[PDB]
């Protein structure tokens, strides 16, 4: 019983930082890129995905 | 034409002339210089100033539904001038062709050379019926012809970014290595802050 909860707590971190790494309709995952590859009128279209 | 290990200036090229259609789609025209993309590929061709517009990602006319379909995830920037006084003259230039009609669409980034009379039906047709008509054709270039049927000669740059490493990088001056300190870095584009 004890383990058990902190295998859900520890689930629960791994799939909130694994959700950091994935597009959400925008052109890349990483903020980093869509600022050096886009002017920021079209960066913060994908910014706000 | 394939375009690696050599440095890139995007100011030369914007300095050099005020192009008629010049847009990038996935990158930034300014921020060329400070970005690395690996294996940069150069399609020219010419066609008349009314289809340059339709050389564009999701959009379909007879050169796009035909001759050239961009890829709708293109990255990269694509530059059109004007080229009347050079190509067009007063008889007739016919060198410069188009494909009207073709038994299908082409895939995104693709040639096709093919020349046969066209057939609608998509059957073998002879030439003489109505069924054959020729899908090779071209406009009629005159120096009297107006700026959209005056010709227009495109470039098209497409750069695969971040795939690889990247042999193709823009000039800039790269820096002593420091340790120790949270620092910016920028490695072959690989812009991040840390230690
Ligand atoms: C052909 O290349 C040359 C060199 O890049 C371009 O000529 C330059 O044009 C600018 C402005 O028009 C001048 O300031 C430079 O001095 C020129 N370079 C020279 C004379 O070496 C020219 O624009 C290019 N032709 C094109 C792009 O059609």
């Amino acid at each position: 019983k004890l383990q058990d909860v902190v295998n859900q707590n520890a689930q629960a971190l791994n799939t909130l930082v694994k959700q950091l790494s994935s597009n959400f309709g925008a052109i890349s995952s990483v903020l980093n890129d869509i600022l050096s590859r886009l002017d920021p009128p079209e960066a913060e279209v994908q910014i706000d995905r | 034409k394939r375009i690696s290990n050599c440095v890139a200036d995007y100011s030369v090229l914007y300095n050099s002339t005020s192009f008629s259609t010049f847009k990038c789609y996935g990158v930034s025209a300014t921020k060329l210089n400070d970005l690395c993309f690996s294996n940069v590929y150069a399609d020219s061709f010419v066609v008349k100033g009314d289809d340059v517009r339709q050389i564009a990602p999701g959009q379909t006319g007879v050169i796009a539904d035909y001759n050239y379909k961009l890829p709708d995830d293109f990255t990269g920037c694509v530059l059109a001038w004007n080229t009347r006084n050079i190509d067009a003259t007063q008889t007739g230039n016919y060198n410069y062709k188009y494909r009207s009609l073709r038994h299908g669409k082409l895939r995104p980034f693709e040639r096709d050379i093919s020349n046969v009379p066209f057939s609608p039906d998509g059957k073998p047709c002879t030439p003489p019926a109505f069924n054959c008509y020729w899908p090779l054709n071209d406009y009629g270039f005159y120096i009297t012809n107006g700026i959209g049927y005056q010709p227009y000669r495109v470039v098209v740059l497409s750069f695969e970014l971040l795939n690889a490493p990247a042999t193709v990088c823009g000039p800039k001056l790269s820096t002593d290595l420091i340790k120790n300190q949270c620092v910016n870095f920028n490695f072959n584009g690989l812009t991040g802050t840390g230690v």
